[PDB]
């Protein structure tokens, strides 16, 4: 049994950095541009069950914007990631969730995520503002950070358990 | 010899290798090209793109030669193409859109005399698809005839290995986010048909256009002779040596007749082989008395963005 998890967000919000935190428990603050799609898998070890998660790390670049709907096709789970230190990244966050439920049905487990909660320098979005739009649509919510590793596992734990299995 | 099921695991390594390779090359060519589109005022990067495609093609050959009943052909990509082609032979303001089909673009390569090797045909086919932004699509479609891939490839093959094949296609999808002219810029002497479409401002004002119009299309590799358009013809497809990226278009008339006043909104020229469509904004009169009284005007073309994504 395999599980698909798509990672979506604006250019440099922290999609790839969260994968490195969970994959090899480490953080690199140097920016590396994502070119289209990167594939990566890991096996989550939980007390009840244990199955592998195929990760899809998509690009936040506009050049690659027209391909994003294609990356969502047949995706079991979608993980929307937005920076909280920037308003624009948080701005169209909804446009993403909409496209998800537009390509995929309603069975697709979606979860909103506000990354970069490590530094409060220039933070323009609050937990409340994210909680509200996460409550409007049938979508989970959780605060996260890649530099600090603020419960990055929680992001995975509950999203991988909240889904049918073998 | 001392390898019953050991080779099975040895082939899974090769398959992994081909995928990691594909990704790397895909990821590089995109960076090399996006970087070229960053600062270029005129090449050095142009010759690099030729070798990059050189490598992309060999990679594709190796992928297509992995685990199969080798044809006499030198190209495994062209042989699997040829088959899909021969097996379809058995089973038997806006202009009209072009037919999108791996077979179509095959035919385009098939009628290029200078190309003699099966390898060149494939190499030609892949560049044309890259310019058209259909390498991924065409391969995903060539691979849809599962019975065909099954009849040619062993079970441990790359192509037959559907979990790695899907990533393989998903990576070629990146070439759609960049503009390649690798077909147009290398085959500078082939005949290419340009579909012309004159869009007159339809509004009842004045009288019927009576003059004789002429047109002249010009691109980077050359330009057309002066084309004399038949009265009451606003759409025609003209064939001539590859003009490269269309740059400008000039239209006019001989001022003959009673009402020699023409108002053309835009001219649209399209490469019938690549599908590239250029818009040539006009919006001004053509005739003595109107505007600045010009009887011929020069139009600067714009490449229209590829559509759709359906
Ligand atoms: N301070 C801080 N920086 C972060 C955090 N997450 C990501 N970054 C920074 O963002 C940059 C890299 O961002 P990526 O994670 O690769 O961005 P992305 O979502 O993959 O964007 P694309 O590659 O365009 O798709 C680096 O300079 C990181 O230091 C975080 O939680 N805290
Ligand atoms: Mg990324």
């Amino acid at each position: 049994r395999k599980f698909k998890l798509v990672f979506l967000g604006e250019q440099s919000v922290g999609k790839t950095s969260l994968i490195t935190r969970f994959m090899y428990d480490s953080f690199d603050n140097t920016y590396q541009a994502t070119i289209g799609i990167d594939f990566l898998s890991k096996t989550m070890y939980l007390e009840d069950r244990t199955v592998r998660l195929q990760l899809w790390d998509t690009a936040g670049l506009e050049r690659f914007r027209s391909l994003i709907p294609s990356y969502i096709r047949d995706s079991t789970v979608a993980v929307v990631v937005y920076d909280i230190t920037n308003v624009n990244s948080f701005q169209q966050t909804t446009k993403w969730i909409d496209d998800v439920r537009t390509e995929r049905g309603s069975d697709v487990i979606i979860m909103l995520v506000g990354n970069k909660t490590d530094l409060a320098d220039k933070r323009q979005v609050s937990i409340e503002e994210g909680e509200r739009k996460a409550k409007e649509l049938n979508v989970m919510f959780i605060e996260t950070s890649a530099k600090a590793g603020y419960n990055v596992k929680q992001l995975f734990r509950r999203v991988a358990a909240a889904l049918p299995g073998m | 010899n001392l390898s019953p099921s050991v080779i099975a695991q040895t082939n899974w390594k090769f398959v992994e290798g081909l995928l990691k390779e594909c990704r790397n090359k895909t990821k590089r060519m995109l960076v090399e090209k996006m970087g070229r589109e960053a600062v270029e005022l005129g090449n050095i990067t142009g010759v690099e793109e030729n070798t990059l495609i050189a490598s992309l093609c060999d990679l594709l050959e190796r992928i297509w030669s992995h685990g199969l009943q080798v044809k006499q052909g030198k190209s495994a990509l062209w042989s699997h193409l040829l088959h899909y082609q021969e097996n379809r032979q058995r089973k038997l303001a806006v202009m009209s859109p072009l037919r999108i089909s791996l077979i179509q673009d095959m035919r385009h390569i098939q009628n290029i005399g200078e190309i003699k090797t099966d390898v060149g045909k494939a190499r030609a086919w892949v560049r044309l698809s890259m310019e058209k932004k259909l390498l991924s699509r065409h391969l995903k479609q060539l691979l849809s005839d599962h019975e065909l891939t099954k009849k040619l490839y062993k079970r441990y093959a790359f192509l037959r290995c559907d979990d790695e094949k899907e990533q393989f296609l998903y990576h070629l999808l990146s070439f759609n986010a960049v503009d390649y002219f690798c077909f147009t810029n290398v085959f500078t002497t082939i005949l290419i048909p340009y579909h012309i479409l004159i869009v007159p401002s339809k509004k009842l004002g004045g009288s019927m256009f009576t003059a004789n119009p002429w047109i002249c299309i010009s691109g980077e590799l050359g330009e057309t002779q002066i084309l004399q358009i038949p009265r009451n013809v606003l759409e025609m497809t003209f064939e001539c040596q590859n003009l490269g990226k269309l740059t400008t278009v000039q239209i006019g008339h001989d001022n003959s007749g009673l009402y020699a006043k023409w108002l053309v909104e835009c001219v649209m020229v399209r490469n019938e082989v690549t599908g590239h469509t250029y818009k040539f904004p006009c919006g001004r009169w053509l005739g003595k008395g109107m505007d600045d009284g010009s009887l011929e005007r020069v139009l600067v073309g714009e490449l229209l963005t590829s559509l759709p994504e359906v």
